[PDB]
């Protein structure tokens, strides 16, 4: 194994607060309720922009191109 | 010719699968490999079968599919929202966009930050995942020495530290991915049998 | 190849007899000597309790299960053979036995016809009757799980070969067991001797420990009986017909006096023991036994006598336990 | 003690009467005699105990 | 039209929430705490998927521990015969399939084939396991992915597949000893390990007392069940009414308000502090799941802090 990543779960006020806030925000963001196809794509892009600097599909294409 | 069978995921639980025979003409051959999950666009055709009639006792016609297009659905359940036969293929404009993105100084930081955006932290598990996804360059020195060019990663952590979600994201992003569980995998289910 | 009005009159005349219980107990096992309690329990199991089909509640089983464990010298398989000869419906099986058809439903191939056929097991074929299992000790894990499911849900479910079906198995069980060694050791508890899971052993309403203790008087009397083999008794056919009629027509119902007696008996049994002398299962078992006893007398009402008889049979088995 | 093969049971009885009946058949005399029963008992003893004690 | 009027009448009731709890498994006596858990499990939580294909579970798992003869099985029996999709099984499964999937090959030529399991068959339903404390090793490892990832992954000779297992597990287990030892903690009384214990949203413990009054009350109730038959059971709402209302509630998809979000973070912080290891990140989502289910019971599309508080008590009771 080239890289080993050990993950520890420790109780910390600041870390717990930040993680809980992010998890709650993500859960609210993914709520199903929260041209027509173009409008859907635009709202999906707006939702994605919050948490990722690069579009996911563009990222997959980038990875494939770089590998090939 | 291939034997198309209902995928385990879509068949009702505990019921026998149904199958059809798909005919692949020129330029379509070898595109689908056994054990894969594919979506087949074709023509639904029927023909007279004597043995069928004989066996059934009724005038029943055999059925086949003449493949028009094949889309590799294996490991692409979460990518069904896109369009095109291949979602990992690119156009010339997209290649220019890739070059423009790459020329940026902070490309690596953005790439790492874009790995599993829904997972809060673990910037050390995202860096390793990105490195594994991109991989290295295999080498063959003078045709005698072979050096591996892939990166393996192991996550040894606490029960609720978002490891399975990371694996699922890697499966979604990778061009060809396979997911297996601990005891669900046999010594020859991996490798070859 | 090599029920009438008179039959009903004869049945009613027999029922009117005062010593009907003893007569039936004797007629069940003429050749078995000095096992009155076991014979009474077997009779009550044969008659069975009342099946309740509840709206809002579900299904409450009226069957009675009896376990015949103890020393190998005593007669235990002959009792099962007699029960088979008497019960209108039932099958004979031994755990881990290739000769028997099987205890669980399975999917097989019809050699004759080269066709796929779903064959029902012994428990399914015993629906509404008594299933006698000769050798409970040696049994497959799978078979034990099937037995647990049958005694819990009363249905067998199979989801193999592309078939998803559930088969009714509303049948009573009368199993026999032997100790781990050459004899049953009184010092150790019953659970250790019988070598069965505590869960599966706690589902039998009545548990009988027939032990061949070496007693001069008992040995002499048994020898006299056996050598002589070389109180009226009813024919087997009439007994089977009587059981069939009682199980088909009579349906007893609990009354206020029966309710009071049952509540008082359960409270008293609980107060005996901290050690738990009895559980709620010991109340449903008493209810079933009282209903079966009422069935035996061709009564549509459960009275105080039936409850008194039930508490006594249940208590004697608990005392062994 | 642990030396005994097993406790006598009514099965041992039935076997004893079976052996006595077989010996009577051998004798060609209808009535089973005490000698036949004694012979069966001694056969039962010498089948196991005779060699075990050695 | 008549049914609609009944539906509107039920939601108009002020004490609707209490009545539903009291109308679950009326045969069982004096176990309102367990009934509330089963009702919430049936309603379930909103299933959500992130913007990159990561799935967030929305099903509630309940484990019931109790001494023998405590109506543990009765709860599973009622759920089996009431919920639309459900399967009754036991940890010591007879079938080669078991809880999870298994592979069977017709002898010779014929290739390996997939045989459905308990969890598979109960897809989009509730799988009731009679004895969770006796599951096979294979199943114990296998059930790790099913309870959280909602999938079953198999890679055997010539066959590889991912099987949907979107089910809610309602399991009943016995204490490791003969009876529940109050002195020891819940972890000690249970053979379950930390990973599995975290995947369960709620825990319920049923004890066996010996008080005369309790025994008399329980003993009489059972007798009247056989005596009065259906007349003995008079729940506020019949099975048909409850079934229709539950289906109506599942249509709602409540959201989290701004006040609830801030309150939600604070409660998780307090819960983690007391732990310092039953508490983890999975419990933060469990409160979200329970909060949605409680909102559905009230037929309300916005989760208020009061609903969040109610979820907090239920998790604390499990500790
Ligand atoms: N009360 C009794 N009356 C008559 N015979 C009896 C009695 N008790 C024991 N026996 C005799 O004991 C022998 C027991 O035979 P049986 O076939 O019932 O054994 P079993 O219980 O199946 O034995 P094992 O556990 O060794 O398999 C029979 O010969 C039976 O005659
Ligand atoms: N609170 C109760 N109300 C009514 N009946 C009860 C109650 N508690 C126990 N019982 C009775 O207990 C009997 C036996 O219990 P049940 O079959 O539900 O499983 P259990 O013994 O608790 O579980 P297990 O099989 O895991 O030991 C049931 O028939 C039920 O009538
Ligand atoms: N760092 C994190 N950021 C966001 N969500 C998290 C994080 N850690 C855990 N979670 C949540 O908790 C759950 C963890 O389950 P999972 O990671 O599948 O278990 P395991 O770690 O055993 O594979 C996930 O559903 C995930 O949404
Ligand atoms: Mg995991
Ligand atoms: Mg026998
Ligand atoms: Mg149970």
């Amino acid at each position: 194994f080239d890289i080993l990543c050990v993950v520890r779960d420790l109780v910390d006020e600041e870390a717990d607060e930040r993680l809980a806030t992010f998890v709650v925000d993500s859960h609210v963001r993914s709520h199903p309720e929260n041209n027509a196809r173009q409008r859907r794509l635009q709202r999906q892009r707006k939702k994605e922009e919050e948490i990722s600097p690069i579009p996911q599909e563009l990222l997959m294409k980038y990875i494939h191109y770089a590998r090939t | 010719r291939v034997t198309l069978q209902e995928a385990p995921g879509t068949v009702p639980p505990g019921r026998l699968p149904r199958h059809r025979e798909v005919i692949l003409l020129a330029d379509l051959v070898d595109v689908s490999k056994p054990g894969e999950e594919v979506e087949v666009t074709g023509i639904y055709k029927n023909n007279y079968d004597g043995n069928l009639n004989a066996k059934n006792g009724f005038p029943v016609f055999a059925t086949i599919i003449e493949a028009n297009s094949i889309k590799r659905r294996e490991g692409n359940t979460a990518n069904e929202g896109e369009e095109g036969l291949d979602v990992f293929s690119w156009t010339e404009e997209e290649e220019r966009e890739f070059r423009k993105i790459s020329r940026d100084r902070g490309i690596i930081d953005k790439i790492i930050s874009s790995m599993a955006p829904s997972i809060y932290g673990h910037r050390d598990i995202k860096t390793a995942v990105a490195c594994s996804l991109f991989g290295g360059v295999p080498k063959n020195v003078n045709g005698k020495h072979s050096i591996r060019g892939d990166i393996n990663v192991l996550l040894l952590g606490d029960p609720g530290t978002a490891k399975s979600q990371i694996l699922k994201y890697v499966e979604k992003t990778a061009h060809r991915a396979v997911f297996a569980t601990g005891q669900g995998a046999s010594a020859v289910g991996l490798t070859a049998s | 190849k090599v029920i009438t009005d008179q039959d009903l009159a004869k049945i009613r005349e027999v029922a009117a007899r005062e010593d009907l219980y003893s007569l039936l107990a004797r007629s069940i096992a003429p050749s078995i000597y000095e096992l009155e309690d076991v014979k009474k329990g077997i009779l009550l199991q044969l008659f069975g309790g009342t099946n309740k089909t509840f709206t809002k509640g579900g299904r409450y089983r009226g069957d009675i299960n009896i376990l015949l464990c103890g020393d190998p010298s005593t007669s235990k398989s002959q009792i099962l053979q007699y029960v088979h000869k008497i019960t209108p419906r039932g099958v004979y099986t031994s755990g881990k036995g290739s000769s028997a058809v099987g205890l669980t439903a399975y999917i097989t191939r019809d050699v004759d016809t080269k066709q796929l056929v779903l064959e029902s097991g012994a428990l399914v074929l015993s629906d509404g009757g008594v299933c006698c299992i000769d050798e409970f000790d040696k049994m497959s894990d799978s078979t034990r799980s099937v037995l647990h499911e049958v005694m819990e849900q009363q249905t067998i479910s199979i989801a193999k070969a592309g078939i998803i079906t559930t088969l009714n198995a509303r049948s009573s069980i009368l199993a026999s067991a032997n100790p781990i060694g050459s004899r049953y050791n009184p010092n150790l508890p019953v659970t250790e001797n019988i070598d069965l899971p505590p869960p599966l052993l706690s589902r039998f309403d009545l548990v009988y420990l027939v032990l061949d203790k070496v007693d001069e008087k008992n040995d002499r009397e048994l020898a006299k009986h056996l050598t002589n083999l070389y109180d009226d008794v009813l024919p087997v056919e009439f007994l089977t017909m009587y059981i069939s009629y009682a199980k088909e027509h009579i349906h007893p119902i609990i009354t206020e006096a029966a309710k009071t007696e049952l509540v008082r008996a359960y409270v008293g049994m609980r107060k005996m023991g901290k050690r738990i002398t009895a559980t709620t299962r010991q109340l449903e078992s008493m209810i079933r036994l009282a209903e079966a006893h009422a069935k035996m007398k061709l009564k549509n009402v459960v009275e105080l006598e039936d409850v008194q008889e039930a508490v006594r049979l249940i208590r004697s088995a608990i005392k062994d336990y | 003690s642990k030396f005994s093969f097993g406790q006598a049971t009514p099965r041992t009885l039935l076997g004893i009467i079976r052996l006595s009946q077989a010996l009577a058949k051998l004798r060609l005399a209808d009535m089973v005699d005490i000698d036949d029963v004694e012979e069966a008992l001694r056969l039962v003893r010498v089948s196991k105990e005779s060699l075990y004690q050695e | 039209s008549d049914e609609i009027n009944e539906l509107k009448e039920m939601v108009k009731d002020e004490h609707i929430y209490d009545k539903l709890v009291r109308s679950i498994a009326p045969a069982v006596f004096g176990h309102e705490a367990v009934k509330k858990g089963i009702l919430l499990q049936m309603l379930g939580g909103v299933h959500k998927s992130t913007v990159e294909g990561i799935k967030l579970r929305g099903d509630i798992n309940i484990c019931v521990v109790g001494d023998p003869s405590t109506s543990k099985s009765q709860f599973l029996k009622y759920v089996v015969g009431f919920a639309p999709r459900s399967v009754y099984t036991s940890g010591k499964a007879s079938s080669a399939a078991g809880l999870t999937a298994a592979v069977v090959r017709d002898e010779e030529g014929g290739d390996y084939t997939i045989e459905a399991g308990a969890l598979m068959l109960a897809d989009n339903g509730i799988c009731c396991i009679d004895e969770f404390d006796k599951m096979d090793i294979s199943d114990q490892v296998a059930i790790h992915e099913a309870m959280e990832q909602q999938t079953i992954s198999i890679a055997k000779a010539g066959i590889h597949a991912t099987l949907n297992a979107r089910t809610s597990i309602l399991a009943a287990a016995n204490p490791v000893g003969g009876r529940y030892n109050r002195k020891l903690s819940l972890r000690g009384n249970l053979n379950m390990t930390a990973p599995i214990m975290s995947r369960f949203d709620l825990f319920f413990v049923i004890l066996d007392d010996c008080n005369e009054k309790i025994d008399t009350e329980l003993a009489s109730h059972i007798v009247d069940l056989h005596m009065k038959r259906d007349e003995a059971i008079e729940p506020p709402f019949s099975a048909e009414q409850l079934r229709r209302y539950i289906k109506y509630a599942r249509t709602f998809k409540p959201i989290l308000t701004k006040e609830a979000r801030s309150y939600l973070v604070e409660k998780y912080k307090e819960l983690r502090k007391d732990d310092a290891y039953r508490i983890t990140v999975r419990q933060l989502e469990s409160m979200i799941r329970l909060s949605e289910a409680i909102a559905r019971a009230n037929c309300v599309d916005e989760i208020t802090p009061s609903f969040i508080a109610e979820a907090y008590d239920l998790l604390r009771q499990s500790i």
